[PDB]
């Protein structure tokens, strides 16, 4: 098995790949049969502040994980601020990136959010310019969207 | 030439309605829908829609009619359609879809030349309603008549206004418009 780790070896490590070599659309999305996966709603804008999402994605490849026991990792968020922060992402194997927003339905449909296993709603805007009950506004519309949709069975 | 085109303005404020005719005599406390431009279907501004959100709550039937005359469908099911982010979709549909292409529509007729219009002369309001009523199944709204008492000359000024449901007993000129709720397109 030609597995790659790093030099430390407790990671699992890629070469890297330019960000659309990762990039998908609805449909690319629709045909990879996602599952058991990983979502990660960013409500990022295009000059907000970098989250550092390697420290989100870095736990989940870590080496005591089989490779087929590794959780498939999808984003669902702003495009630029993905171009920012694709610099540190590009060496985790199995991560996939849909550029649009969350609260659409089209995209939370194509994911494949009801088959997935952890759903995260993150937001990286910029906080506190306005009333505090005014601040997690798009945190709070994203899990009643996601709670009151209906899929079929 | 160009002071027959009709159009219709949008105002932010609701005090500037003061400059857009100029035959008529302005006034600073008179309000919006007593203007000449308001009476005439020429300027709209939205303060007028203040008074929806009361009416709402004493009638509840009010929304739901006011939709319908002014959107012509977008039922319930068209909104869970376009909740979903993917957009207006369609095609062909199947007949008992197309049931639905019968609902009434608001719209304008003439007294001058149609077959309803010998009440152009000497006619009565009541007398045309029943008489459309009864025939062609149309019900008549209000009147939409020249402001200038002297239509034989026709000032130069053809500016329109508007009555709404004219008593029984009101007498007909040949150069009013109708406002209809036509059926069967
Ligand atoms: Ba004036």
């Amino acid at each position: 098995e030609p597995r790659k780790f790093d030099s430390t070896g407790m990671f699992h490590w890629c070469p890297d790949r330019p960000l659309n070599d990762c990039l998908q659309d609805r449909s690319q999305a629709s045909a990879s049969g996602l599952r058991n996966h990983v979502v990660v709603c960013l409500f990022a804008d295009a000059a907000s502040p970098l989250i550092g999402l390697r420290n989100l994605v870095m736990p989940l490849r870590a080496s005591n994980f089989h490779y087929h026991e590794l959780k498939p990792t999808i984003i669902v968020g702003n495009l630029d601020y993905l171009h920012r922060e694709w610099k540190t992402l590009q060496n985790f194997p199995k991560l996939s990136i849909l550029p649009g927003s969350p609260l659409n339905r089209a995209n939370l449909r194509a994911v494949n959010i009801n088959l997935c296993d952890m759903c995260v709603i993150v937001s990286a805007k910029d906080r506190n310019m306005e009333d505090p009950n005014l601040v997690d506004k798009e945190a709070i519309l994203c899990s009643l969207n996601i709670k009151a949709m209906t899929f079929d069975d | 030439a160009g002071a027959n085109v009709p159009l219709i303005t949008e105002l932010a404020n609701d005090s500037n309605v003061q400059f857009l005719d100029q035959d008529d005599d302005d006034d600073p406390d008179t309000e919006l829908y007593m203007t000449q431009p308001f009476a005439c279907g020429t300027a709209f501004a939205v303060s007028v829609l203040d008074s929806l959100m009361s009416t709402s709550y004493f009638n509840d039937n009010a929304l739901t009619l006011i939709r319908t005359l002014i959107t012509g469908g977008a039922t319930p099911e068209l909104e869970q359609i376009l909740a979903e982010g993917a957009g207006m979709r369609g095609g062909y549909c199947s007949p008992a879809v197309l049931a639905n292409r019968d609902r009434c529509r608001v719209a304008q007729i003439s007294l001058f030349d149609g077959p309803l219009a010998q009440f152009g002369q000497g006619g009565h309001y009541g007398e045309l309603f029943v008489y459309a009523l009864r025939h062609f199944g149309i019900l008549c709204i209000g009147l939409y008549r020249f402001r200038d008492t002297n239509e034989s000359v026709r000032s130069p000024s053809s500016k329109r206004y508007v009555i709404t449901n004219p008593p029984e007993d009101f007498p007909l000129l040949p150069t009013d418009q109708v406002y209809v709720l036509t059926y069967k397109q």
